[PDB]
């Protein structure tokens, strides 16, 4: 037949240079970028936990709930319990924010608390101070908002007015109220800011306010619990989500785990590779997956990325909401957060947390190794499946946070690079999605590593990032990343297609950017390129030649480089290559060369005229693209000698 | 030398393509005014 | 220093980066639709070389059925038919009007863009078997392409213009090599490759004169070109540039109207000068197999490689269709300077001083 002489035919002028137009792709806004990082500079521990007394208000049971901060006052008799107390929870934040400056008021006067909260008002005057209530010692909160405290020989309980709680504490603060009728204290505290809005005419936003319970609602007086339910949920999660667990209906499918077992489980909370650690790492990756599918992206970023112990306490707190409805218990947030106690990724949690310690009775008395979770490689594996059928604008994957979550260990950290790039690869959309997510700051921090293996990842995901937000040539100076990358561009071995890469992320920094241009120059890239300007294959000697002319535009210690390593004559080989981009690309060099002579030694001008008579020997060229670039380059030499060329336009008048 | 580079723009200015003689005819003229 | 302007390449280029890499090209996938509307134009297209070869064979019956008159703003100087689809480019002096002769409408009117002085000479078709495109090299040198030349939905696009050089211009284009080779007033034959869009070899033409005409072989490199003056030399590219030039006869004295190769391996160089006498040389003879004389004072002339007609033109409005063994077939009667076959069909265009387009068929 006489087909095959039809698809063996080459298509002349149907490139893309030729169907699509040669302009740059509008940038769009990238807000990705943190407006600022919040510090958590001081903490104030108000506890009014009238150890040994039981408030009149509510008649509690004979058993009533005994444990507070998981201490028994009752043991410890009740002055040293009030302290022991105060010295636990001290410890248990310090898990959150070690670095913060905690100082207890254990059944404070008024007199004391405005004396505590002034002063640490007075030491973070602009930044955030958390206040800690807890009012399981003293009567109920009235309507009128108000917060009962002692006096001095503790013989009446003191009311203390909220509007003047707010006045002595400023403006950027947080409050967390854990006490029965806690939606009194939110609903008067958001009155008192509008009272103070309407005497300002003739600090809102910035108060975050957690409270464990409805205003309606009371606290549970479940012997099984502790007292200090909500306390605990913020700031021992896994504590009391091990205890939960072992509370409901499904603990008979899974028969030989009591209580006695969670109270022995080994590990800690920091070594991901024991199984206390393990869970504590699942559980951060389900709560901050379950908030960026919940929550409208601006106040996601608002509370999970500002600071880290706002993030947690959050985070924590979709904990608390999940474990306080099970008992008629609603907890309530001043920004108002969407239900989230059914979604889908809870009964994950579940799931994650039954295989984690059914091995216990193993792991106890036998002894057995303990194997890790499927967890994250399952989590991964469904990330992959979506990535299969993808290509469309669907709604997004709910597992991309858990993916940043794997890059923090080394386990799982090549598969994840692996699936990151190829998300990155569907297009701009994704890009963006990936750094508002905020997956910058560990893939910047994965360049300080070693591991040759991740050198082909981190270039791929670097070049994806850096083709969208050009700004983050600043971050990869400041961190020293350049080496990095300096260092795979001089590897032979490393292929050609990943050295391209490198050489588009090498042209991106440099671009347009003195700092970039001073940084590059002194490590020695312009002999670094010139080693792989001879390759076979043309991406790479179009944009390493594209990367040569950027790094001396406007910059005359990299053209003086360049003239000791005579860069403008091995660059003339470029002018008769075969690919008109690598051509143009040539041209593009030697003019950004030309341009910056800035009136040096007499070397220059000859060097000048000699790369001048090399470029105009390419006039008879049949890309006008080319011959567009041959403009620009020419350009630069008219600019530098203004004066001279106006002698010979007026020559032939 | 200058001859030659100028020459070589008045190439450039009277292009085939409409894009390239344009931009050629702009650098050219901006030069005739100095 | 407002009249500093950037070029968006260097922009461009890092969109390489922003579009997907890893994902099979949209090419490959063999059930997208434009690999479909393909193959269905291929078998459109393999269809009618089937259809015009079967009609080879039952002979060549007279040609008198006119199929439209229609009427120019400008005279014709240059015609082409369009392989496959019905397209057939009729340029003029300061236009180029697109025709059709199945509906029978005008679909198009460009400007080439070209000064008063100049003029377009030539004209190809180029990626005739799909996506086809139109190259228009001008007298001067000029050459360029338009995309979209008669479409519904879609404007006149100029794919790319290049000054090439520098009888007026001559081309001969070359589908399979991927070759164009101006020529004209200049003593050279340039041979632009427009994959690498830079010029391969500069033969010397070795003579005084202007090549008139310029046709070259496929599957072989036998650049043939006629000459003012009137000799017919031929080049083989293959050689050294020295030693390029391979035969040199010299029989007319006149510009030579149309020095037209044929497609077969028996290659044979049918030239017609401005005396109107034909010649039919051979590339591998010294001298003249067959001698005609025909028409005292040709103008334009037109040949077909399927079928063997010598379109002659007259001033007198004769339209002497001859063989080229000079057997007389029909002398229809109406400076009839173009004359256009098709490669295909046995259609062949006819185009008077006056702005008239014929198109006439074979019943």
């Amino acid at each position: 037949e006489a087909d095959l002489t039809d698809w063996n035919l080459p298509l002349a002028f149907m490139k893309k240079r030729h169907c699509e137009k040669i302009e740059g792709s509008k940038s769009l806004a990238q807000s990705w970028r943190m407006k600022d990082r919040m510090k958590t500079v001081s903490v104030a521990l108000v506890l009014c936990l009238n150890v040994g007394v039981d408030p009149p208000d509510v008649v509690k049971t004979t058993p009533c709930a005994r444990l507070e901060c998981w201490i028994d006052p009752l043991s410890m008799g009740p002055q040293k319990a009030l302290e022991t107390i105060g010295a636990n929870l001290q410890k248990q934040y310090e898990n959150w924010q070690p670095r913060a400056r905690y100082k207890q008021s254990l059944d404070p006067t008024v007199d004391e608390v405005k004396k505590l909260c002034t002063s640490l008002r007075r030491n973070a005057k602009e930044e955030r101070v958390l206040f800690h209530y807890n009012g399981h010692g003293v009567p109920r909160p009235t309507v009128n908002g108000e917060v009962w405290v002692f006096n001095k020989n503790y013989t009446q309980y003191i009311p203390l007015s909220i509007y003047d709680l707010q006045t002595w504490m400023g403006s950027p603060s947080i409050f967390v109220y854990d006490c029965s009728n806690a939606g009194l204290i939110v609903k008067s505290f958001k009155q008192f800011a509008l009272q103070r809005e309407q005497e300002l005419e003739v600090s809102m936003k910035n108060c975050i306010q957690l409270a464990a319970c409805e205003a309606t609602e009371l606290l549970p007086m479940i012997p099984d619990l502790p007292a200090d339910l909500f306390t605990s949920c913020l700031t021992t999660p896994i504590k009391i989500a091990l205890r939960w667990f072992c509370m409901q209906k499904c603990v008979s499918l899974v028969p030989g785990v009591t209580l006695d077992l969670i109270e022995k489980i080994p590990g800690r909370l920091n070594d991901r590779r024991t199984p206390l650690g393990e869970l504590n790492w699942i559980f951060t990756a389900i709560t901050d997956t379950i908030a960026w599918n919940v929550l409208p992206r601006d106040l996601f970023q608002k509370l999970f990325r500002q600071d880290l112990l706002v993030a947690s306490l959050f985070r924590n707190f979709l904990l608390a909401e999940r474990i306080m409805r099970s008992y008629n218990c609603t907890p309530v947030s001043s920004p108002r957060l969407p239900p989230t106690y059914m979604h889908a990724m809870w009964q994950a949690w579940d799931l994650a947390v039954d295989i984690c310690l059914s091995q216990l009775p193993t792991i106890i008395e036998e002894g057995t190794a303990f194997r890790h979770s499927p967890f994250f490689a399952e989590q991964l594996t469904a990330f992959q499946v979506w990535l299969t059928m993808g290509v469309e604008n669907r709604n997004p994957p709910e597992q991309l946070p858990i993916v940043l979550q794997v890059l923090l260990s080394q386990v799982h950290r090549l598969r994840a690079l692996d699936l990151l790039g190829r998300f990155l690869d569907l297009g701009p959309w994704a890009v963006s999605l990936a750094l508002s997510v905020g997956i910058f700051p560990y893939v910047l921090k994965l360049l300080q590593s070693s591991a040759r293996e991740l050198r082909p990842l981190l270039v791929f995901i670097w070049a994806k990032i850096l083709a969208v937000d050009s700004s983050c040539q600043a971050d990869l100076v400041k961190d020293n990343g350049h080496k990095y990358f300096l260092s795979v561009l001089a590897d032979p071995y490393m292929p050609a297609e990943h050295r391209t890469m490198t050489a588009f992320i090498l042209a991106v920094i440099v671009n347009s950017y003195h700092t970039g241009q001073e940084a590059c120059l002194q490590g020695n890239l312009i002999a670094i390129c010139l080693e792989q300007l001879n390759d076979p294959h043309p991406l790479l000697r179009q944009w390493v030649a594209i990367c040569l002319g950027r790094i001396w535009q406007n910059f005359d210690s990299a053209r003086w480089c360049g003239v000791r390593d005579s860069a403008h004559e091995k660059l003339y080989s470029l002018l008769s290559d075969p690919i008109p981009e690598v051509r143009c690309a040539a041209v593009f060099a030697l003019g950004t060369f030309v341009g910056n002579s800035a009136e040096r030694t007499d070397h220059s001008t000859t060097i000048d005229h000699n790369v001048a008579m090399m470029l105009a020997q390419l006039v008879s060229d049949g890309s006008p693209m080319v011959r567009k670039e041959l403009v620009v380059a020419l350009s630069h030499l008219v600019v530098q000698y203004e004066s001279n060329f106006c002698t010979v336009a007026l020559q032939f008048i | 030398v200058y001859t030659q580079i100028w020459r070589v723009l008045l190439h450039l200015a009277a292009d085939p393509y409409p894009e390239v003689s344009d931009v050629a005819m702009k650098v050219l003229n901006s030069i005739a005014y100095k | 220093i407002s009249a500093t302007v950037q070029t968006g390449f260097c922009d461009w280029s890092a969109r390489y980066f922003a579009q997907p890499v890893m994902k099979i090209p949209e090419e490959h996938d063999l059930e997208s639709q434009i690999r479909k509307e393909r193959e269905w134009r291929f078998l459109r297209n393999s269809r009618v070389r089937r259809q015009a070869q079967q009609v080879i064979q039952k002979g060549i019956t007279r040609l008198d059925d006119q199929i439209f008159l229609n009427r120019n703003p400008g005279v014709p100087s240059v015609v082409k038919f369009h392989p496959f689809t019905p397209c057939i480019a009729v340029a003029d002096k300061d236009s180029i009007c697109f025709w059709d002769w199945e509906k029978g409408e005008k679909l198009d009117y460009f400007h080439n863009g070209n000064p008063r002085y100049t003029r377009v000479t030539a004209m190809e078709y180029l990626n005739g078997q799909d996506c086809s495109l139109l190259l228009t090299a001008t007298d001067d040198g000029a050459i360029r392409v338009w995309k979209n030349f008669a479409d519904l939905e879609k404007n006149p696009e100029m794919v790319t213009a290049w000054q090439g050089l520098s009888a007026g211009m001559v081309v001969d284009w070359e589908q399979e090599t991927g070759l164009l080779m101006s020529s004209g007033d200049v003593r050279i034959v340039r041979i632009w490759d427009t994959d690498r869009e830079m010029k391969v070899q500069d033969i010397p033409t070795g003579a005084d004169s202007c090549v008139t005409s310029l046709s070259c072989d496929s599957h072989r490199s036998l650049i043939v070109a006629g000459l003012g003056d009137g000799s017919i030399r031929v080049y083989d590219r293959r050689m050294a540039l020295s030693e390029c030039r391979v035969m040199t006869y010299r029989e007319h004295t006149a510009w030579v109207v149309k020095a037209s190769l044929q497609k077969r391996p028996d290659g044979h160089i049918v030239s017609v000068s401005v005396n109107g006498d034909v010649r039919i040389f051979d590339p591998r003879m010294p001298e003249s197999v067959n001698v005609l004389q025909i028409v005292k004072g040709l103008t334009a002339l037109d040949i077909h490689p399927q079928a063997d007609l010598i379109a002659c033109g007259s001033v007198n409005q004769f339209t002497a269709i001859y063989n080229s063994s000079g057997e007389l077939i029909n002398n229809i009667k109406y400076a009839i300077s173009c004359l256009a076959f098709h490669p295909h069909w046995p259609h062949l265009a006819v185009g008077s001083n006056d702005y008239y387009i014929s198109v006439y068929s074979v019943e």
